[PDB]
RNA sequence: GCCCCGGCGAGGCGCAGGCAGCCGUCGAACCGGGGAUGCCCGAAUGGGACCUCCCGCGGCUUGCCGCACUCCCAGUCGGGAGGGGGAACGCGGGGAAUUGAAACAUCUUAGUACCCGCAGGAAAAGAAAGCAAAAGCGAUGCCGUUAGUAGGGGCGACCGAAAGCGGCACAGGGCAAACUGAACCCCGGGCCGAAAGGUUCGGGGGAUGUGGUGUUGUAGGGCCCGCGGAGGAGCCCUGGGGGCGAAGCCGAAGUCCGCUGGAACGCGGCGCCGGAGAGGGUGAAAGCCCCGUAGGCGUAAGCCCCCGAGCUCCUGCGGUGUCCCUGAGUACCGUCGGUCGGAUAUCCGGCGGGAAGCUGGGAGGCAUCGGCUCCCAACCCUAAAUACGUCCCGAGACCGAUAGCGAACUAGUACCGUGAGGGAAAGCUGAAAAGCACCCCGGGAGGGGGGUGAAAAGAGCCUGAAACCAGGCGGCGAUAGGAGGGUGCG
């Protein structure tokens, strides 16, 4: 997770991944008594052709989420409907995008 | 314990029905950077003769000796941590154990000792 | 004289010691809590089932 | 009184005390009618502990 | 898509909520019968829509060959 | 609440915040496993119940065992079985009316509600006297379609399948007889063994047939000739390894410095862990205070796998034959009642008739004749895939104390009825009881001064609405006429 934090500083997502940790919230309401205490906010998608550790080291960081292109689906990409999400592809997840066309 | 449970009705009836030799662990304090060094342990079960050290609260500062330990209500007593009645006489107050540091520890026991050793 | 059968005397018996109040101690013991429970019965209003 | 203090002796020694702590039993629970509210507890559970080792040593 | 909104939201406050008079949405009675009664063959109250809408209901025509020798072909 | 074996590791003595005391370090409480005690009624069973209590027989020595009915094995000794209970799911029988048809009688409601009987953790079904149609399939059960179709029906209202096709899951064995003819089974005692099970005495069965053989379509089997003689798969666990499998174990990182505050889990600043930023608790909104969490751990009994250990009851192949056999009030016809989509062509039962039986028999949607196709009933067993949840486990665009189960609590409780039966209400002090020491008045409940607490929030206890009531303030108020209001001027 630290090797991650790392790379992500150099990349330059780490302000959108602290976005995430400062804007969860405890909501308003009785979902508090079922659970569902902390709205969490979502932060950046990272496709990968195959999990080789990754999801691992990326997993505990608010609002991240760690996807293959085979199970890629719409609410990963447009989460409340609302499109335009911050994703890091990688380059053997573009080829295998060329080959499934879609 | 396993409690891998996202409900919390069912974590606090585990908490408020919990069996008698399980309160030992929910009742455990944090230990001194002297002692966490010289025995490899971050926290023990707390135990009537030992001295801590009050971290939150009011009384904030003040060392003592425990002299109660109380089970059913998660609650215990601390010689010099006391306020008085209408009348004048001097009452124990009741603090949870994760407000306290261990500053000493009473082994004249062997168990603790295991506990010690199971766990460095 | 009055010709009672013994296992109806002793059922009688039982609902005769049933018949109290709360003790002090258990209202003490309980910070006021249980003060009346469910089962005063006087002879005059509320009849048995013999 | 404990079991292995009762476990020294014979069937017989047993009895006798069964009986000395019955006659106890009877004297205590007149007088408390009238220092240790506890003895007619103990009594009684001695009593029992006596019984219990009496039948696992006849039943060898 | 397009998701409107159902009509009884808009007819709270309507007392009657579309149907007429206070008297006119009752039981089997308000439809004339249960189902198709009244359509002929022994009561007529809906024999008018039976001799505009749907003629050839009441009544037979013909006869049916079995499957077994039945064939259709390609 | 009594005893023991393991675990945990210092306090404990139920809901339940008291006065007195006791148990525990010689390992308690608590958790897992295993034992002991266990009143009366109740199937209730030695015999009787207008009161869950009474009254007897024996025999052994007060202390003890036995003594019900119906049946099996027996036999004048004894050894066994059954009876009652169980939410829903299961099998077999008996069987309404409301209602709809805009009335009503066939129909519908409905093989429903309800009644009677019988089982289990599942039950029932199940190995073609079948389905089909110029091609073929191959025991049963369940899912999706076939289809609101074929068909039934005052041909009205309405009712209503199957084969086939696509899938889940797979599995097949045994009697009767022909032939043989005691070569057989069970109980007890004397021995051998871990045991599979052998061997001996004494009894009970069995020629009205115990055991061996053998189990199917123009066929199979028997007998008859003959060449061949891998039943060897199972079972017992001195031995043995592995694995599952606990109560249970381990499990990172700030209580760092200022302000606010009764109390930081707040604001501002400076850092750290992360395979752990799920959830909860702690005097306010906590990844780093605690439980935990991600993830690593171990495990007695109990169970699975296999290597070995000791031991068992009959045995194949190819065919010839004027030789034998293969399930009777049964198949089938007629009539009556019920039932079905089953219509001249569904299944069930009663009554009257009633076969063939291997040169034989059955089915193919009216009957019958001839062809062709498919099969062998009237005897028995059988896993898996399926249904249910009086219990346990997890989760939730579910309710949040007039809601949600009737019941958030000493609830199927209090209480009502002769009885079948009917059936409530009722949650929240505070961080901590720190639950008001002391003085005056009062017969007292209490009032008033004083105190605790950040705050009376004072148990008649979080917040504390409206209606209603009392007092205080303001305006009007004893020559006066409209549903209590609207406009305009004071």
């Amino acid at each position: 997770t630290a090797q991650t934090r790392e790379i992500f500083k150099k990349l330059g997502v780490w302000d959108d991944i602290e976005r995430a940790k400062k804007n969860t919230k405890i909501r308003a309401g009785k979902g508090k008594m079922r659970g569902r205490r902390y709205k969490k906010a979502k932060g950046p998608l990272i496709v990968v052709a195959k999990n080789e550790g990754i999801v691992q080291g990326a997993r505990n960081h608010p609002g991240v989420d760690v996807v293959t292109v085979d199970n890629l689906g719409v609410e990963y990409l447009a989460p409340g409907t609302h499109p335009g999400r911050l994703t890091i592809w990688t380059k053997g997840a573009i080829e295998r995008l060329r080959e499934i066309y879609g | 314990m396993k409690l891998d449970m996202k409900q919390p009705r069912k974590q606090r009836k585990f908490l408020y029905n919990a069996p008698l030799h399980l309160r030992g662990k929910i009742m455990s304090a944090p230990l001194s950077k002297e002692l966490r060094e010289k025995y490899g342990v971050r926290n023990l079960p707390i135990r009537v003769g030992d001295k801590v050290k009050v971290m939150r609260g009011d009384f904030k500062g003040v060392e003592g000796k425990v002299v109660e330990v109380d089970l059913r209500r998660y609650r215990i007593h601390v010689e010099g941590v006391t306020h008085k009645k209408t009348d004048g006489t001097e009452v124990f107050y009741p603090l949870h154990p994760s407000n306290v540091m261990i500053v000493e520890l009473n082994l004249e026991d062997e168990k603790r000792e295991k506990i010690i050793e199971r766990r460095a | 004289a009055r010709n009672k059968p013994f296992a109806k005397k002793l059922r009688l018996a039982k609902a005769a010691k049933q018949n109290r109040r709360v003790p002090v101690w258990v209202i003490v013991k309980t910070n006021r809590k249980v003060i009346t429970h469910p089962k005063r019965r006087h002879w005059r209003r509320t009849k048995l089932k013999e | 009184m404990k079991p292995s203090e009762i476990r020294e002796m014979s069937i017989e020694e047993i009895d006798k005390k069964i009986r000395e702590l019955r006659l106890e039993l009877a004297k205590e629970r007149g007088v408390l009618t009238m220092e240790n509210p506890m003895v007619i507890r103990n009594l009684r559970r001695d009593i029992a502990r006596l019984l219990t080792i009496k039948r696992e040593k006849l039943r060898e | 898509m397009i998701r409107r909104r159902k009509k009884v939201r808009k007819l709270r406050g309507s007392h009657t909520h579309g149907w007429g008079c206070k008297k006119k949405h009752r039981g089997g009675g308000s439809k004339g019968g249960r189902g198709m009664a009244g359509t002929g063959k022994r009561k007529d109250q809906k024999w008018t829509w039976t001799i505009k809408y749907a003629p050839d209901r009441l009544g037979k025509r013909g006869f049916h060959r079995p499957k077994a020798v039945q064939y259709i072909p390609k």
